[PDB]
């Protein structure tokens, strides 16, 4: 018995075109702990991506934050792509500056 | 400060 | 306000890919302050908060020794649980442990904790009395019998009422600038028409610390608990947290909805509405 990840994609600060910020992908509520998380810029993997240290919630499920510095624009599309043993295919969640 | 005690299942 | 200290530990076996990976982190409330990872370049317990950096070399050596000993006991315990659950030695398994203490505004013990999980399920937990055990099944009852024979609960109670509370008090004082500062949420309501006859009202809370918060929507002064969509509280990366709560409302009835925000950084709960 396993638990599939919840996924949220959002910015550290309210988005402003041309202003530096951080793009976050928070994965949580999953078990087992191995998970694959990519941040995408116009459908392509961003390379500098950092992540938090493995920790878990009261119910033992795990959570990680993946993050990268970014300067949003009107045109650029951002997303988070997640793979886990509970998923038959990677799950892609788009960044919506209103979520 | 961590607990130094060691316990096994 | 009230505070907590927690140590979290995770061991993950990976047969055929070496020995289990062990990661442990320590928190005061929602602030990470120490980390140890068996697979790091030079595994040592490392500071993660400025206020713990003042601890001397004797502190860092003691903590590193405890982390290394726990990684070893977890390897032994992963082998034990394969026997207790009649499992093959081929699969990957997880062992998690959490312990720590909660203190009130006067620094007195509110509750102590010590609990273990195997493959994400409860295995054995020290009860709130710090004297009895909750074993999840007949395998954990074998550990319960060994721990009752060895007076383990008494050793844990002594740590939890003693070192746990006193060192938590020490860290709260040394980190008073941050650990004892609550950052209230910055709040607003957004409106998203969905159809010609409905719209989403989303109540936002940003930049708050600690993570604990309550966002509720009321319609005509009545809580909309069953009709509210509540996202999990999420970290911003600058120590603060974010959350939103949303309701689907009939178009034209927006002013009948109020969002209520409760947070320790707020002297009184806040009320807000869509300000078009």
């Amino acid at each position: 018995i396993q638990r599939t990840p919840k996924i949220q994609v959002y910015s550290r600060h309210p988005a402003e075109n041309g202003k530096s910020n951080f793009l976050n992908c928070y994965v949580s509520g999953f078990h087992p702990s191995d998970i694959e998380v990519d941040l995408l810029k116009n459908g392509e993997r961003i390379e500098k991506v950092e992540h938090s240290d493995l920790s878990f919630s009261k119910d033992w499920s795990f959570y990680l934050l993946y993050y990268t510095e970014f300067t949003p624009t009107e045109k650029d599309e951002y997303a988070c792509r997640v793979n886990h043993v509970t998923l038959s295919q990677p799950k892609i969640v788009k960044w919506d500056r209103d979520m | 400060l961590r607990n130094q005690s060691v316990f096994n299942f | 306000g009230s505070h907590s200290m927690r140590y979290f530990h995770t061991s993950v076996s990976r047969p055929g890919r070496g020995e289990p990976r062990f990661i442990t982190v320590g928190y005061v409330d929602d602030t990470l302050f120490v980390r140890f990872d068996s697979d790091a370049a030079s595994p040592r317990e490392e500071p993660r908060a400025p206020w713990i950096e003042q601890e001397g070399p004797e502190y860092w050596d003691r903590e590193t020794q405890i982390c290394k000993a726990k990684a070893q006991t977890d390897r032994e315990d992963l082998r034990t649980l394969l026997r207790y659950y009649n499992q093959s030695e081929a699969g990957s398994h997880t062992l998690q442990n959490m312990y720590g203490c909660d203190v009130g505004p006067d620094g007195r013990l509110l509750r102590g904790y010590h609990q273990d999980a195997y493959d994400g399920k409860d295995y054995i937990a020290l009860n709130e009395d710090l004297s009895s055990w909750t074993a999840a099944d007949t395998a954990a009852q074998i550990t319960q019998r060994k721990w009752e024979a060895a007076r383990v609960a008494e050793q844990l109670r002594a740590y939890l009422e003693g070192e746990c509370v006193e060192w938590l008090r020490r860290y709260l004082e040394n980190g008073k600038e941050t650990l004892q500062r609550a950052d209230p949420p910055k709040t607003h309501v957004t409106h998203h028409p969905i159809s010609d006859h409905e719209a989403t009202l989303r109540c936002w809370a940003l930049g708050f610390y600690p993570a604990e918060i309550t966002l509720t929507w009321q319609r005509d002064g009545e809580d909309q608990t069953q009709d509210t969509e509540l996202v999990e509280t999420r970290p911003a990366g600058d120590r603060t947290f974010q959350k939103w709560a949303a309701v689907v409302v009939p178009s034209g009835e927006e002013q009948r909805y109020t969002c209520h925000v409760q947070h320790e950084g707020l002297p009184k709960p806040l009320t807000l509405r869509w300000e078009p």
